[PDB]
């Protein structure tokens, strides 16, 4: 797992070095947020131009990722908003939120529920303790 | 001869029609027709039953009785201001008028606030003495008194002063006042007890009236107004009436009984009525002429407050 | 018996429906046919009549007094009136002389209203010029300021009581909002327009609730909120109810005065004790009779105390109603009386009921009841076609009992009697049942009047002749039982000696009667010529002359069984010629007047007067008998607009004229309109009005009442104080003081009636705004620190509760997503984050703003804690402010921990009102003081000129010393001295080493003002208290 995580860090650094436009900055931010790099993600988030129409959601995301480092009080409303975000149809933002807040196993379950098995397997490899990754690997094998 | 009972059109207004139409114009019932009148009569109608059956028996301590709109003239109370030998009742027409109401107030010194306004007088502001009362008694010259709300009184008064004089009297502080009538002459039983609602013959207002009006050989009732609705300071005289009142059965029985007991029809006691009758008229006509420099209309404005009668300035 | 020129007013016109106003000075003005009438309420009598307009008056408005008064700007009466010709006249009521005339085009003025914010300029007037023009005028020089054109049909406008820069317009299409009103430049653009889903009757603001206005409908009343543009409360009547006609809002208490079509006045007070606003009926009056000829026009209410109402009726009757208090949502008496906790609950409405409170929330509770009582009633002249007559002239034999009575006929059979020196109605008697044709006087107290009924098929007319005695009122027939089928009577004559009388018929011969005996004297035979005109000889034998239809002149004298006076006979004709026959000269002098048919001619009373009055079809003329010349002329159309129906002589030097509009005017030989003044007028009962006095006496009276303990003893007469001025002014001052009501006098003669209550009571009597508002706030705060009408002047807890109630109503009536967005923002800013989370998680799965919105509810729940990871939240929040978005970033700053920082950013960008609101709701009372102090400095800038508001804000903060500093700087020595004395009594600041300089200066300056005024006792008293700086005043004054 450490070897694969090191390779993922290497490729995400390579991608971040050669960012060109806004269509790639959002993808790089999503990859950094799903790969665990949160300390360096806030600076990249706080770089959108003042004329872009996504400035307010991006600022809100930066404030949240700064503020959501805790995992104690007020963690039920976050679960409800995450789950109904998944239910409404927007899966990528929802799974991003789940991986952000406190949990990745439920994110993997939801991802495999909708049929995105490869991304769920990648997420389970980069994230999660080896005690819970065994179960997701077993269900992936069973589906295969 | 016969004894006659003088009345007004109010009794007629309040198989009956067969003689009612004759009473409307002719009004010359005789004892022959009163026989059928009684059978036809077998609250205003009820009180007539006792009156006719009373002045035929005894009353001689034997004369035919008629009914006209003669040796004895007996009227009822209260005679309406529209119209009016021996005579048991008011002597001069001023006795049954507004001028008598001011005369009784002048002698006693106690009474409701009174404001007599001359014809054509224009009111721009409500007098301060009448802004606290909730109900006011309005009396017009020749008409009957009535009670109207105090809230809307200026518009009614200015319209009613274009035809005749109007008298203003307070009726109640918190609503409709209480009026109680006391028959006279007074017997010796009611001059001993204390002041109670049942026995009101000890009021100081009646004490002064008993020594100047000579309420010992005439019948009627005295009305007192209680605007605070006991204490003697909550009752004041309102009106004095002469005759046999016919508006309730209870008062008729007491008034009629005071006639057959004290003997207000004995010739020995009737000779004292002429002396008293010729004395009340002179004093009343002097008081009326005093505040003046059928019934003459007032020329100036008179107001009654704090027991003193004076001239209202404006 | 001196007689003064004056006029009497009668019925009103349809053009005067909305011509009435009740100013703060205490006088009621309403528009007549072409005149302005000023009357009082407590006195209820005519004071002054104004005559300059050439057409009907449609609008009358009083001046606004919201400024400090001194010698330079003393108390005065100013009135503005408009006509249908587009002329606006500024009036001086005291002298009855116009000051400024304004005319732009020739169209009726839709609406005119004064400006309440007059700190810098006090003579600003705004009026509507049709069709789509509004012009700001100057009341001092009549100079236009700016002119604005729109693309609608403006009907009325209203001003915002709180923000002077906000103006609203009511058009036929919708409502136009202006947020850039300024006296320097015209509005920039058309503004914001909103469409209402035509029949609107009135659009006015609510002075009790900020950002609220009411819409008037025949069967509904709508209350709207500005920032939401939604209805938050509806007032409706039942199915069996009378539709509304007019609504008058209240200021000191949240109440509404409503007028119905039947003339009923109802009072509604806001519910306060046990979701939309509800108003409960409290008191009701009695309606009047409704007929096609009489109907109410409008009503007004007094703004000084708001405890009375006045009703104007089409026949000229004015009804005054008074509100009384006695001890169905409950209402409770207020704990504080006259500012601070014998009483006079009927002094004003604020002392009748308590302050508003939120229903549904947990010592002494006394129930109060309100009722309407009618205490005043005024009457005017009846409908036109009068018949006037004058009493016999003054002679040497009847001077001891003469009275200049005037008799006026009516078409309903009524007789009107006037006294002609006080202008008051004397008697009103109804005699005949038809129109009165002529009136003749048989003595100084008795007179005659006759009337004729309608002709029948044959032509015979019933005749009524009555004799009336004024002191008694008895009416007796003169002729007697003459039946109901006889020729009518057209004229009757009474000789100079009141001995013989003549009655003439159309065809029946002449009949002589005796006035004293009241018997038939002698009857003409059938072979007698017809009678056309008849007259008696002014010089037991009496001579009368008459002319027949053939022109023959017959001279007949009577001994038992046309103009003439002296030895000159004057005759008229249908052509206009006025022959002048003289007995001594026996010469005829015919002067063709080149006029229409002459109606009737009469001479002047008094021996030696050879002047006459001639009445024509369209005017009147005055001629001289001795020399044939002309004195004065009056023509309908050339010099006078109205017509003339009857003429008469009042005295040897004045005449009486009757107009077609229902007015009677007394003029001179020149018949030229004069300027009646209130100084020479004689009045029966005194009238309390400080404005009528000279400027040097109104201020002197105020100082005398303010400091009551003069030499220990208490009194209301100047004789016990040294006031070196003339006796004429001293007598006038004494008369006004005696005119005060008994209850007011008792309150002044009260040793425990403190100084602060005296200032409020005096201000109420004088009817000022700035003085009353300043003392109300100062007294409450001084008492509070010793131990909704005002937006930012209330307590923190009181203000917070009402905003929470206000936002709750908005959330109930959400309709669209856009309205929800505002409600969510308000709740997060007020601190109700718990209830804002659920509302945020309701966005539909199709909206494009779903992504930020879902994350915003995500942020609010996790940001409730403020630890060490909050620095970057401020950094991005301050960055968001710098890029343009302010309100969106202020929400984030206030959300986390920082409301004080957000207030500073709002003030820097110019949102002063929002910053004060934010600091008032949140923040402890230690940091809120700093924010308001910065707002005070901005309000005191020379470009904002709102120093009145700045003073009130400083009082709220409790900085009493700062208030004393600024009051002395603005030359307010009258107010400054009172405030210093009150603060010392209540213990606000002591006389220490550094504060004594200000205290000494204020007393010295106030002493100098009193010395210039003339009051010496006050000057020496305050100069003694001054000390070192008052030594020079004492040495020079003594």
């Amino acid at each position: 797992n450490a070897y694969f995580q090191k390779f993922q860090l290497e490729r995400v650094n390579l991608q971040e070095v050669k960012r060109s436009t806004y269509d790639h900055t959002r993808k790089c931010t999503d990859q950094l947020l799903l790969l665990g790099q949160t300390d360096r993600a806030v600076q990249l988030l706080l770089e959108t131009s003042a004329d872009n129409q996504h400035y307010y959601c991006d600022s809100l995301k930066a404030c949240l990722v700064t503020t959501v480092t805790s995992s104690g009080p007020s963690q039920s409303t976050i679960k409800l908003v995450a789950t109904n975000m998944i239910a409404n149809g927007k899966l990528a933002e929802g799974v991003q939120l789940l991986c952000l807040i406190d949990k990745a196993a439920d994110a993997c379950r939801y991802l495999q529920t909708y049929g995105e098995w490869n991304r769920a397997a990648w997420l389970a490899k980069v994230r999660l303790n080896p005690e819970e990754c065994a179960d997701v690997l077993r269900r992936w094998v069973d589906h295969l | 001869k016969r004894i006659a009972f003088l009345f007004d059109s109010t009794l007629t207004a309040f198989n009956l029609k067969s003689h009612a139409v004759t009473m409307f114009e002719v009004g010359k019932l005789s004892d022959e027709s009163l026989d059928s009148f009684l059978i036809e009569l077998e609250d205003h109608a009820l009180t007539l039953r006792n009156t006719i059956l009373f002045l035929r028996h005894n009353k001689d301590l034997g004369f035919p009785l008629d009914l006209l709109r003669y040796t004895l003239l007996v009227s009822m109370a209260p005679l309406t201001n529209e119209i009016r030998p021996q005579h048991i009742g008011p002597a001069i027409p001023e006795v049954s008028s507004v001028w008598f109401k001011l005369y009784i107030y002048h002698v006693t010194g106690q009474g409701p606030p009174s404001l007599l306004l001359s014809k054509g007088t224009r009111l721009r502001k409500l007098p301060d003495i009448f802004q606290s009362y909730d109900r006011l008694l309005i009396t017009s010259w020749g008409h009957d008194p009535g009670v109207v709300p105090t809230s809307n009184v200026l518009t009614m008064l200015n319209d009613a002063l274009t035809h005749s004089a109007v008298l203003i009297q307070g009726h109640g502080l918190h609503g409709i006042g209480e009026t109680v009538h006391v028959p006279f002459p007074f017997d010796e039983t009611e001059l001993q007890g204390e002041f109670t609602r049942v026995n009101m013959g000890v009021h100081k207002a009646l004490q002064i009236l008993r020594n100047r009006v000579d309420l010992q050989h005439l019948c009627g009732y005295v009305t007192m107004l209680n605007a605070s609705s006991t204490t003697e300071a909550d009752w004041v005289p309102l009106e004095l009436c002469f005759g046999i009142p016919l508006f309730s059965s209870e008062l008729n029985r007491k008034v009629c009984r005071k006639i057959a007991a004290h003997g207000l029809c004995r010739k020995e006691s009737l000779q004292n009525l002429l002396h008293s009758s010729r004395k009340l008229s002179l004093q009343v006509l002097n008081f009326v002429h005093s505040f003046q420099e059928g019934v003459p209309l007032p020329a100036k404005n008179l107001i009654f407050k704090d027991g003193v009668l004076s001239e209202w300035s404006g």
